[PDB]
RNA sequence: GACGGUAUCUAACCAGAAAGCCACGGCUAACUACGUGCCAGCAGCCGCGGUAAUACGUAGGUGGCAAGCGUUGUCCGGAUUUAUUGGGCGUAAAGCGAGCGCAGGCGGUUUCUUAAGUCUGAUGUGAAAGCCCCCGGCUCAACCGGGGAGGGUCAUUGGAAACU
RNA sequence: GAGAGUUUGAUCCUGGCUCAGGACGAACGCUGGCGGCGUGCCUAAUACAUGCAAGUCGAACGCUUCUUAAGAGGAGUGGCGGACGGGUGAGUAACACGUGGGUAACCUACCCAUCAGAGGGGGAUAACACUUGGAAACAGGUGCUAAUACCGCAUAACAGUUUAUGCCGCAUGGCAUAAGAGUGAAAGGCGCUGGUGUCGCUGAUGGAUGGACCCGCGGUGCAUUAGCUAGUUGGUGAGGUAACGGCUCACCAAGGCCACGAUGCAUAGCCGACCUGAGAGGGUGAUCGGCCACACUGGGACUGAGACACGGCCCAGACUCCUACGGGAGGCAGCAGUAGGGAAUCUUCGGCAAUGGACGAAAGUCUGACCGAGCAAC
């Protein structure tokens, strides 16, 4: 009612770039989880685009920094 | 030098755990009316590293962050078998 | 085709929950009742807070029949339940929401309330 | 007792409880139920109003109500004074009170504060019994 | 933010006041931490009491007072001994 | 500067516009008259009333409070009437009908030891407001403000260990 | 730490009843002059007619209307705030609260201090113009357009991680240095004369501030409630959260709680404090402050630093309202106020002058918080 419209907007858009950019840092990371899978030599620049989602999903509010490095450790314990 | 976290000294009465143990204190406070000195027998779950403790023994424990639900104690000594 | 001892379920908040048709009006000798036609009924089941309780008797409209309704352009509609809105002698109801559809038979019948309180009219 | 009895099990108090049950409960209509409320009067619709015989040191012809109190409880009360407007159904206001006389009767019936008339022609102890001043 | 303001005491149409050290979400009269004086206009100048130690402290430690405060500060000299501590 | 042309101050005037409530047998301070006649009615308890009522009702008078008074309802106290402080069990209430014994409660003297209980020093905290003490401003007072004090079967550390 | 009356023909014990005092958010009755200060739905967390309570920024951005290119007004996008403030106490017998502690298992927009940096590019979108939707709120379609909106490209890791040492701690481990590997940032506006100052922008630390979790102890009745639990108890992994951990899944084992009262039932917000009392204690939890919980009932998430959000979203249910009958809309336990219930407890008032809060460079706008006034001998 009272200048909450706004706010339902713009959430709304929010949510539905946010969810996006967590879809795409999801598939990179199941992308690199096959390929660890699968040990072509892909790993080693899908480990690096992984890391890159990763990063840059903890910039623009997406992820907090301790889940950022939580998953950028994991991927590390995975490749190496 | 920083803070020590509390610590307690208490008895075994189960080992039947992997990698804990059950402790017990037995303090006794004062009735708070009729001031009599009561028992008061708490017990606590201590995270045992190696499985060392034996039942009815005597033991130290420290706090520590919660390492289970039921477990918030730390193991540190073996005393009196 | 809605008949003597026939059972119905409820389509308002009035307070029942299940009815029996004790008789349909209309004539002397009409044996059967379809969408827009009023019935004497009781009611065998009924909301434990409610205002119509077990056991009264009292009138009541057919909304919705399986044995459906039938139009000019040959369009009919059908439905899955019998099921019926209580009123007073007014065509007015007891309670005071519909739920569920409804047909669009009874405004000819002139039961614009009930038309206007159900949320789809069909 | 010893000191351990008294551990075991404390000291219970006397269980004490009141004069005028039905002033301490109330009633909602939605669930139905005795509300527990500390209330010094309350109204009720007189569904009697007749004469008693006292006990035995007196001998009188004490007027009663028979009373349906705003939390349904029936409750029999006193009129006092000399002289009331009173009938069946007729709206009353009820404070608390024993009437030593009889026993059933744990309550007063209260002048001035609804149909109950005020009393007629009392001068003195005037409050109670709820008429107006002479001017 | 935390701020030094001051809350509302004493009867109506006769006011007085404490200086308080209160975040700005909690209330006028809630929340505080410290007390570091009071005040009030009631006299025909104003009047004024004050611990500056630890105003200048909080001040230090972040602070962010209101308008009037910032006067009696300035009335004061408080805020001049923050100025020339931070130079 | 909403309050507000309010507080407040000045001057003119009128004793003139401004007191009632309860109780008066004893517990409880406060007494007679008339009517009534176990009726009317009173009543917190004891109890008054049946032709001479300081107990009903009225009048007069007095007493306690006073812009309040009285009444109900609730809480505490008195109530040692749930007794830790601080009660009892022959006859008043109460010793199970009596025993065997698990658990618990309690436990002879004494060396050494510990230090859970206990005692004790210091430090911290126990917000403010409030109770209390000293101050100060509202024509005093309530109230308001300042300062202080205290408050924990509280916590850490450090000793004793007589007693358990 | 005062007692008195009352069992008896009388007496003493025992034992109960009542009274003497203090206090109400009080009510009823009778009476009633004023002033000051405070308090005022304890019941139906019952339903809500009406009005107002959270907006702000043109010095972030592009339009539109009126100004002879000036300022002012309308709707845009964007940012910040809306999570505070305010109300209520239903649920909750438990780390909910109080107190004492811990977090080497943590987070923190705004405010401070410090180290740094702020480069070059791109594609859209509202608004707006037409279109259909017809009562019109809605809503969809085509096209154009700006931004401190959005995207990704350039560099830094001072962040985190692993190695090697050193140091220390209470085991896990933590601090300092160096190295290795991989990753990521941005925004400009105003003013001065490319240099700029100010406000903002991005990374890292530290502090403050508030928040999250964990533990000792404590505070209510029933045993005419004696057994309770099965992700329940623990472990090895994995996932997950700001973070610990059955928080979650699988797997292994069968343990774990309790007569020191578990479990269940009922009751209840807790506390500072308030009333009483010689004290020990009892009773209460109104006003003021603190913590918690709730927002028609139930659930779930999004946004955001912060919610699982009183005056936000979705869904289910109940309940109501306006319709042109096609479809929409709402949630006073915010301030006043209505009805009902009740023994019963307020004006449908003024102002932001103060104090405090949001926004803004600032004036200033908003503010039923709050200031005041009003009614009630409460
Ligand atoms: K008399
Ligand atoms: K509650
Ligand atoms: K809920
Ligand atoms: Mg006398
Ligand atoms: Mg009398
Ligand atoms: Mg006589
Ligand atoms: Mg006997
Ligand atoms: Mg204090
Ligand atoms: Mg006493
Ligand atoms: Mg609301």
């Amino acid at each position: 009612i009272e200048s909450a419209i706004k706010r339902v907007r713009t959430s709304a858009n929010a949510n539905a770039k946010n969810s996006s950019q967590t879809n795409a840092m999801r598939t990179a990371i199941k992308k690199f989880e096959e390929a660890v899978a699968a040990g072509a030599d892909n790993v080693d620049a899908l480990y690096n685009e992984a890391v890159k989602a990763v990063d840059m999903a903890a910039t623009k509010g997406l992820i907090h920094k301790n889940k950022a490095n939580r998953d950028k450790i994991r991927l590390s314990k995975l490749a190496k | 030098e920083r803070n020590q976290r509390k610590v307690y000294q208490g008895r075994v009465v189960s080992d039947k755990m992997d990698k804990t143990i059950t402790v017990v204190v037995e303090t006794k406070k004062n009735h708070p009316i009729y001031g009599k000195r009561m028992k008061y027998s708490k017990k606590y779950k201590a995270h045992d590293e190696n499985n060392t403790a034996k039942v009815g023994d005597i033991v130290k424990i420290m706090e520590t962050r919660p390492l289970s639900a039921t477990k918030r104690f730390r193991l540190l000594e073996v005393v009196e078998e | 085709m809605i008949q003597q001892e026939s059972r119905l379920r409820v389509a308002d908040n009035s307070g029942a929950r299940e009815i029996l048709t004790i008789k349909v009006l209309g004539g002397s000798g009409r044996k059967t009742a379809n969408i827009g036609d009023v019935i004497v009924a009781t009611v065998k089941q009924a909301t434990p807070g409610g205002v119509v309780k077990k056991g009264e008797v009292v009138k009541a409209v057919i909304v919705r029949t399986k044995s459906g309704a039938r139009r000019a352009d040959g369009s009919y509609i059908k439905f899955d339940e019998n099921a019926a809105v209580i009123i007073r002698d007014d065509k007015s109801p007891r309670g005071t929401r519909i739920f569920g559809p409804v047909a669009r038979e009874l405004r000819e019948n002139n039961f614009m309330k009930i038309v206007s309180l159900a949320p789809e009219v069909l | 007792p010893t000191i351990n009895q008294l551990v075991r099990k404390p000291r219970k108090s006397k269980v004490e409880k009141s004069d005028s049950p039905a002033l301490n409960k109330g009633y909602n209509s939605f669930k139905k139920t005795q509300t527990n409320v500390n209330s010094p009067q309350k109204r009720g619709v007189c569904t009697r109003v007749g004469t008693m015989t006292p006990k035995k040191p007196n001998s009188a012809l004490r007027k009663y109500a028979r009373v349906r109190l705003s939390n349904l409880i029936e409750v029999t009360a006193y009129i006092p004074g000399i002289g009331h407007n009173l009938q069946e159904h007729s709206v009353v206001l009820l404070r608390g009170g024993r009437v030593k006389d009889l026993p059933g009767v744990r309550y007063h019936i209260v002048r001035g504060a609804l149909d109950t008339a005020g009393v007629n022609d009392r001068k003195q102890s005037r409050s109670k019994y709820g008429t107006k001043r002479p001017k | 933010a935390v701020k030094i303001r001051l809350k509302r005491m004493g009867s109506k149409k006769s006011p007085f006041y404490r200086i308080v050290v209160a975040d700005s979400r909690s209330p006028r009269d809630g929340r505080f931490i410290e007390t570091v004086g009071t005040y009030n206009p009631l006299k025909d100048p104003a009047e004024v009491v004050l611990k500056e130690d630890l105003v200048l402290d909080w001040l230090s430690k972040g602070a962010q007072p209101s308008d009037t405060v910032r006067n009696i500060l300035s009335k004061e000299g408080v805020m001049k001994k923050h100025h020339e501590a931070k130079n």
